């Protein structure tokens, strides 16, 4: 089955608004990795930039110490709000979906891949107000998710930027 | 390097 499905996508969705830098709240999710290695997060954020009716994404955090810009593209499904990270080999392709947004304090994304829905809460800018963060984890509730699968990442650590060579690029195929 | 967005992991 596909939970990103039941999904409803923000209405009317404007890319142009969604546009900028987005920092990384929390993600909800049944993850092996972020149950093992969760709390070993990094200052995640998030730069959009709307490519037509697609959205080219890039993601900055540190790795090792080292701050790093990963570029992917979030292709155009064809239903508003809705997007494609195309799967890469044997890399299964990432379904996304914009659901709860203002556009100016708050966005609450869903992804999904092989049929794992996952949920991650992103601000403009810190602090995120209580009634965000309970907005966000009555989601993850009704994504059938727990208290204990509900990871909140760093407030501080995040990057700006990325040199040349420390630039992942997942748009070429 | 990969990026997996579902989990926010870099490996």
């Amino acid at each position: 089955a596909s939970p990103i499905s039941t999904i409803q996508p923000k209405a009317n969705f404007d890319a142009q608004q969604f546009a900028g830098t987005w920092l990384l709240v929390a993600v909800g999710s049944a993850a092996r990795f972020l149950q093992e290695q969760g709390h070993r997060a990094e200052a995640t954020t998030l730069h959009v930039a709307p490519q037509g009716t697609a959205m080219a994404v890039s993601t900055f955090r540190k790795l090792d110490g080292i701050c790093w810009q990963v570029r992917q593209l979030y292709g155009d499904t064809g239903v508003l709000g809705r997007f494609l990270l195309q799967a890469r080999g044997a890399r299964g392709a990432v379904h996304v979906v914009v659901a709860e947004t203002d556009y100016q304090s708050f966005a609450v994304l869903y992804l999904e891949r092989a049929g794992q829905l996952s949920v991650k809460l992103y601000a403009r800018s810190l602090p995120v107000s209580d009634s965000v963060l309970s907005g966000f984890e009555q989601r993850v509730q009704e994504a059938h998710l727990t208290e204990d699968q509900i990871f909140y990442f760093p407030k501080y650590g995040f990057c700006e930027a990325a040199d040349q060579f420390h630039v992942l690029d997942e748009v070429r195929r | 390097l990969r990026y997996d967005s579902t989990a926010e992991r870099l490996y």
